[PDB]
């Protein structure tokens, strides 16, 4: 079975550099050439350059020639990207590739993806912020509720509502930047005859710093 | 380079429909392009080479044709499995260059979004700077434009954005809005609204608090 | 063959007929002037017994470790793309060392070879062809450039080269036995002539004993032998001697 | 006997005979691990 498997997520400071991996299995690597592209956030794909393992030659695109370099290693099967003079532009996945014109096709069969994200931020624990729906009654049919996040470093957290049992219109919204740092917010929509006679609350954890806080909604 | 333009960005088909998406090249770039497919997160895989076949593992039903300057990935009988992101690529000349990307949509009836403002709580009071949100929940379609007004001035300045993929269990989107800002500039003035206007009304949905 | 002036490159082997004549082999098994002789099915020096139809001899210069991919049942660069050999080769091989004949200060530049192709070749085939050679899914349009290489390369073939680096010329000695009759044969021997003796006889076509006298007898120029009323024989033209 | 005599590496035990200086007799064995000669020069005990 014809594998590619690639590294794992990399927090970097800018100016520095990276080595991004893609082992290989299941096929002749030298006959094959192996490609390597870019996709940043929300925007459209770009194409780096491409390696030859049996010879060495190598192509890259005009706009990384001094940004990428590319080396191969034979004596594992294993390719290499080496990224240079980084800043805050290349907050970007990298896949790798597979070129297959010794099968008749025009193939890529791209790999995993390794999300490089650049910051110049330590690791902050979050402080959850409860949101006031307030008092009573707002509206008489369909409350809503939330709890803020502000302030964390990296992504992700995992916001669950009453310790992940209440489902029924859960909204996480995804994570913008303000002060070089992340925040988000959840939406629930909890029904009149539970709320404020029972007890909802907001559990925010993070995998980053071991942190489990959670906040009660308090009717104000 | 070859400027491979995708228009438009958007397309909304309900299942069993047929879909066409299309791009267009810049040169002579002649037989050799491609089309792939991408889910959100994962990774993206290959559906048709060439402009007239398909790889080993995608469904017959992705054709294409055209050549030379017009390309089109037509779809027969759409599935759920079909919602994803769709590039096309060259292979004329080097350096490879990619399209812009075409998402598809489920079509839906038209529903008015539940605005819903929440004021900065009392932890928000003692920490150091203050943020009121409005949440916007189970819209259709994208297009909305939300508008913060303070005593009848709309504000600019710390007005963040956050919207949404779509559901995958009702079609519908939602989008938040964070508008930062101080402590005293919080109690500078009295009243607070989230305008958002839509299509599916002439008047905007108002929403508003005071103190 | 193997005395040749200058050797032709090894996707562009050469090949010379040989035909309608005596061929000696034991003056090349006691040459002491070859690095390698290696006969598959028969003895190099048994050649000299058998006879054949056709007898051809590919002859081409490579480097020392591509000495064993000249054989049945082998793989590289030379044995795929250059000089494919098929899998019942049964004629012959012998090597001379050219590192003081075909060898070049800075490489030799004359003898080249396809280090890139398409796909393989197939027994005795050859190909001269200059196309670049594609790799990837882009076309060369006829120059080089990502996957697209020119195939044919020069040699390293120079004095600084090692044993097996440095050129050889090589010379595959190939062995026809079709229905057509046998044309090429060794060379057959022979001895003095004794008379009034009682002795065996094995002349050019014909076998016997007897004693063997001069005679009056006049045959003509074309007349080999003779034979009586009973259809026995009973003379014999020598063949060195008329 | 692929089970019993045969050998991961090769059995160097059971072994056979590749050249001669002349044909076998029936039922005659030969043991001599002389170095075959088979051109004018002598062998003197070592291949070459």
């Amino acid at each position: 079975e014809v594998q590619l498997q690639q590294s794992g997520p990399e927090l970097v400071k800018p100016g520095a550099s990276v080595k991004i991996s893609c082992k290989t299995s299941g096929y002749t690597f030298t006959e094959y050439t192996m490609y390597w592209v870019k996709q940043s956030h929300g925007k459209s794909l770009e194409w780096i350059g491409g390696i030859n393992p049996n010879i060495g030659d190598t192509s890259y695109n005009q706009n990384f020639k001094g940004k990428a370099t590319l080396t191969v290693d034979r004596s594992s099967s294993t390719a290499y990207m080496e990224l240079r003079s980084l800043t805050s532009e290349d907050s970007a996945v990298y896949y790798c590739a597979r070129d297959g014109y010794p099968y008749y096709y025009a193939l890529d069969h791209w790999g995993q993806g390794t999300s490089v994200t650049v910051s110049s931020a330590k690791t902050t624990p979050p402080s959850v912020y409860p949101l006031a729906p307030g008092s009573a009654a707002q509206t008489n049919s369909m409350v809503t509720l939330g709890c803020l996040v502000k302030g964390y470093f990296p992504e992700p957290v995992t916001v669950t509502w009453n310790s992940g049992s209440l489902s029924s219109g859960v909204h996480t919204f995804p994570a913008v930047l303000q002060s070089d740092l992340y925040t988000l917010s959840s939406s629930v929509t909890v029904p009149s005859s539970t709320w404020p006679s029972e007890t909802v609350t907001c559990n925010v954890a993070h995998p980053a710093s071991s942190t489990k806080v959670d906040k009660k909604i308090v009717p104000r | 380079d070859i400027v491979m333009t995708q228009s438009q960005k958007f397309m909304s088909t309900s299942v069993g429909d047929r879909v066409s998406v299309t791009c267009k090249a810049s040169q002579n770039v002649g037989t050799n392009v491609a089309w792939y497919q991408q889910k959100p997160g994962q990774s993206p895989k290959a559906l048709i080479y060439s402009t007239s076949y398909r790889y080993s593992g995608v469904p017959d039903r992705f054709t294409g044709s055209g050549s030379g300057t017009d390309f089109t990935l037509t779809i027969s009988n759409v599935q759920s499995e079909d919602l994803a992101e769709y590039f096309c690529q060259q292979y004329n000349s080097y350096p490879y260059t990619f399209g812009g990307g075409t998402k598809l949509e489920i079509k839906r009836a038209d529903a008015a979004p539940t605005v819903s403002i929440f004021p900065p709580s009392s932890e928000q009071l003692t920490s150091g700077g203050a943020s009121v949100v409005c949440f916007l929940n189970n819209f259709y379609p994208k297009d909305i434009n939300v508008k913060w007004k303070i005593d009848g001035s709309e504000r600019q300045n710390g007005v963040l954005n956050s919207w949404t993929d779509q559901d995958s269990k009702d079609s519908t989107y939602s989008m938040s809005s964070t508008l930062t800002l101080t402590k005293d500039e919080y109690e500078r003035h009295n009243s607070y609204t989230c305008e958002a206007t839509h299509k599916t009304s002439t008047s905007p949905i108002v929403k508003s608090f005071n103190r | 063959v193997f005395n040749a002036t200058r050797f032709a490159s090894v996707y562009a082997w050469n090949r010379k007929r040989i035909s309608n004549c005596v061929a000696d082999y034991s003056v090349l098994y006691n040459s002491a002037s070859f690095s390698t002789f290696k006969c598959y099915g028969v003895s190099p020096t048994k050649l000299n017994d058998l006879c054949f139809t056709n007898v051809y001899a590919d002859s081409f210069v490579i480097r020392g470790d591509e000495v064993r991919q000249i054989a049945p049942g082998q793989t590289g660069k030379i044995a795929d793309y250059n000089y494919k050999l098929p899998d019942d080769f049964t004629g012959c091989v012998i090597a001379w060392n050219s590192n003081n004949l075909d060898s070049k200060v800075g490489g030799n530049y004359n003898y080249r070879y396809r280090l890139f192709r398409k796909s393989n070749l197939k027994p005795f085939e050859r190909d001269i062809s200059t196309e670049i050679y594609q790799a990837g899914s882009k076309p060369c349009n006829g120059v080089e450039g990502f996957n697209c290489y020119f195939p044919l390369q020069s040699y390293g073939f120079q004095p600084t080269n090692g044993v097996g680096y440095q050129p050889y010329r090589v010379v595959v000695l190939s062995f026809e036995l079709l229905h057509a009759p046998a044309t090429v044969c060794g060379p057959k021997k022979s001895t003095n002539l004794v008379k009034n003796k009682c002795v065996n006889f094995n002349f050019n076509g014909l076998t016997g004993t007897g004693v063997l006298t001069e005679s009056n007898k006049k045959f003509l120029p074309f007349q080999q032998f003779g034979r009586d009323i009973a259809d026995t024989t009973d003379a014999v033209r020598d063949p060195q001697t008329l």
